[PDB]
C-alpha cells in the first residue's frame, strides 16, 4: 500500500532498522517511513542541509537527521552516476553507532540505516539499489 | 585445503606483501617490478616469458627491461600491474586465485577509474572469488587494535595523514605531502657529500640510505642537539663501506630527519609532518577531534627514525588547543602494520558480510566499487 510498500521492502532483510522516502522538492515531507524511529522525524531544515548549496560545512559541525547528530563520510548527492552521501551516528560513550546512506532521486531522498554491525557498503548498495528503481520511474 | 583461506595482498609503490589471511608476517615480500626482456639491434631470438617479474626478473636486470608499474601508491600500468598479480598467485603462494577470496590494498584518494580497473580484473581475469578493496592507512590503525584515529603513513615515494571515524577513511580531510624516504636519502647525500664523503652513484646511492636507516634518529630539540652537536663525540657516529674506510657521520645523524618537520630545509614551501597531521585534524567534525589527537598513529619505513614519536608529541600540543590528550602511537611493527591489518580484517566472518560477490560483480560491473568499498 502506496510508498510504505518500498519501505516494508527495506526493512525485510534484519539489517536496517530504519527507513523513509522524503520529498525534497520545495516542500520537504516524509513520505513514509519506519513508524516510531528517528528519520519520521526529519525536519525541513534538515532536509535543507542535506540537498544544501555547499557541500563543506557540515565537515566542520556536521548534521542531525530526526535530531540525530551524524559524522558525513563521503559525500556525492548532488554528483551524478553515484547520487550517495554516507553518514555514522554519533554515539556518546560506548554507544553503538550505525551507518546511515541518503541518495537522491528526481523527485525522492532515500534513507536507510543498518543495525549493529552492518558494513556502510552494504547499506549504501542496498539503499542505492533502491533510489535506482524510483528514479526510473521519474521518482 | 582444510579452509575457505582468503588472501591479502598489500600492494607498496616498491615492496608487495603478499600472503594468506590470518598470519604474523606477509608470507612472501618481493618487489615491484616486471622485466620485459630485451638487447636491441633486433635478434636472433629471446626466448621464453615475454616478461619476467618479482624477485627472478630482479636478478635478470642486465637483459631485461625492468619497469615499476606503481607510483606514489598509485597504479602506472595494468599490463604489467596484472603480471606482479598473477605471479603473486601463481607464482608466490602458488594458489589459484579461483578459490580464494581476496583483500586487496590501495592508496589514500586512488582515483575512481583505478579502482573499477582494479575491481574488473580482480573479477573478469582472474575470477576472484570475491574481493574487497581497502586504503592502507585503515588497515594499519586496526593493526595497532582502533577503529577511530589518524594514520601518518610515511613509506618512500610520499606521506598522507588519514583520519579515520570507525573504520572510514574520511577523504575530505585526508592530506598529502610529497616528502618521504626518497627525500631523506637524497638531503642525505647531499650533506654526506660536503666532507667530500661522495657516494652519488656508483652503486652508491644504496650507502647514503643505509645509512640513513642504520645511524638517522630525530632530535627532540634541534638548535639544542646542533649546539651539543658542535660541542661534540657521543653523537659522531662511524660508518663502513663495502670496500674501503670507516667514514663519521655526526651533525648529518639528527639533520635529514629533520627536514620532515622543516620542509625548507629541502627547499620546499610545505607544512612539515607535524603541522600536516594538525591540519588533517582540523578538516574533521569537532566531535571527533579529540579522539583524533589521542590516536594519532605511525605507519610506514619513514616513521622508524627513533626520535619521531616525542617530537610530533611535542610539536603538535604547541598547535592545538589543551583541552585534548596528543597520543602519537607508534606501534613497534610499523613497516608490516598495513598488511597486519588486512590479516586481521580477512580473518573475521565479518569479511563475509562485507564484500563483493562474483554476482554483485555480473550484476552490476566494476562500478560496484564506489558502492561497497565505503
Ligand atoms: N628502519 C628504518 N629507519 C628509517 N628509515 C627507514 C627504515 N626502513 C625503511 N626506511 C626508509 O623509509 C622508506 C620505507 O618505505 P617502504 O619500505 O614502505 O617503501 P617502498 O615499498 O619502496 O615504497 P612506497 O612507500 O612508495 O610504497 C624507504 O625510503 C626506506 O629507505
Ligand atoms: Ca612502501
Amino acid at each position: 500500500a502506496g510508498w510504505n510498500a518500498y519501505i516494508d521492502n527495506l526493512m525485510a532483510d534484519g539489517t536496517c532498522q530504519d527507513a523513509a522516502i522524503v520529498g525534497y522538492k520545495d516542500s520537504p515531507s516524509v513520505w513514509a517511513a519506519v513508524p516510531g524511529k528517528t528519520f519520521v522525524n526529519i525536519t525541513p531544515a534538515e532536509v535543507g542541509i542535506l540537498v544544501g548549496k555547499d557541500r563543506s560545512s557540515f565537515f566542520v559541525n556536521g548534521l542531525t537527521l530526526g535530531g540525530q547528530k551524524c559524522s558525513v563520510i563521503r559525500d556525492s548527492l548532488l554528483q551524478d552516476g553515484e547520487f550517495t552521501m554516507d553518514l555514522r551516528t554519533k554515539s556518546t560513550g560506548g554507544a553503538p553507532t550505525f551507518n546511515i546512506t541518503v541518495t537522491m532521486t528526481a523527485k525522492t531522498l532515500v534513507l536507510l540505516m543498518g543495525k549493529e554491525g552492518v558494513h556502510g557498503g552494504m547499506i549504501n548498495k542496498k539503499c542505492y539499489e533502491m533510489a535506482s528503481h524510483l528514479r526510473r520511474s521519474q521518482y | 585445503d582444510d579452509d575457505i583461506a582468503a588472501l591479502v595482498v598489500d600492494n607498496g609503490s616498491g615492496m608487495c606483501k603478499a600472503g594468506f589471511a590470518g598470519d604474523d608476517a606477509p608470507r612472501a615480500v618481493f618487489p615491484s617490478i616486471v622485466g620485459r626482456p630485451r638487447h636491441q639491434g633486433v635478434m636472433v631470438g629471446m626466448g621464453q616469458k615475454d616478461s619476467y617479474v618479482g624477485d627472478e626478473a630482479q636478478s635478470k636486470r642486465g637483459i631485461l627491461t625492468l619497469k615499476y608499474p606503481i607510483e606514489h601508491g598509485i597504479v602506472t600500468n595494468w599490463d604489467d600491474m596484472e603480471k606482479i598479480w598473477h605471479h603473486t598467485f601463481y607464482n608466490e603462494l602458488r594458489v589459484a586465485p579461483e578459490e580464494h577470496p581476496v583483500l586487496l590494498t590501495e592508496a589514500p584518494l586512488n582515483p575512481k577509474a583505478n579502482r573499477e580497473k582494479m575491481t574488473q580484473i580482480m573479477f573478469e581475469t582472474f575470477n576472484t572469488p570475491a574481493m574487497y578493496v581497502a586504503i592502507q592507512a585503515v588497515l594499519s590503525l586496526y593493526a595497532s587494535g582502533r577503529t577511530t584515529g589518524i594514520v601518518m603513513d610515511s613509506g618512500d615515494g610520499v606521506t598522507h595523514t588519514v583520519p579515520i571515524y570507525e573504520g572510514y577513511a574520511l577523504p575530505h580531510a585526508i592530506l598529502r605531502l610529497d616528502l618521504a624516504g626518497r627525500d631523506l636519502t637524497d638531503y642525505l647525500m647531499k650533506i654526506l657529500t660536503e666532507r667530500g664523503y661522495s657516494f652519488t652513484t656508483t652503486a652508491e646511492r644504496e650507502i647514503v640510505r643505509d645509512i640513513k636507516e642504520k645511524l638517522c634518529y630525530v632530535a627532540l630539540d634541534f638548535e639544542q642537539e646542533m649546539a651539543t652537536a658542535a660541542s661534540s663525540s657521543s653523537l659522531e657516529k662511524s660508518y663502513e663501506l663495502p670496500d674501503g674506510q670507516v667514514i663519521t657521520i655526526g651533525n648529518e645523524r639528527f639533520r635529514c630527519p629533520e627536514a620532515l618537520f622543516q620542509p625548507s630545509f629541502l627547499g620546499m614551501e610545505s607544512c612539515g609532518i607535524h603541522e600536516t597531521t594538525f591540519n588533517s585534524i582540523m578538516k574533521c567534525d569537532v566531535d571527533i577531534r579529540k579522539d583524533l589527537y589521542a590516536n594519532t598513529v605511525l605507519s610506514g619505513g619513514t616513521t622508524m627514525y627513533p626520535g619521531i614519536a616525542d617530537r610530533m608529541q611535542k610539536e603538535i600540543t604547541a598547535l592545538a588547543p589543551s583541552t585534548m590528550k596528543i597520543k602519537i602511537i607508534a606501534p613497534p611493527e610499523r613497516k608490516y602494520s598495513v598488511w597486519i591489518g588486512g590479516s586481521i580484517l580477512a580473518s573475521l566472518s565479518t569479511f563475509q558480510q562485507m564484500w563483493i560477490s562474483k554476482q554483485e560483480y555480473d550484476e552490476s560491473g566494476p562500478s560496484i566499487v564506489h558502492r561497497k568499498c565505503f
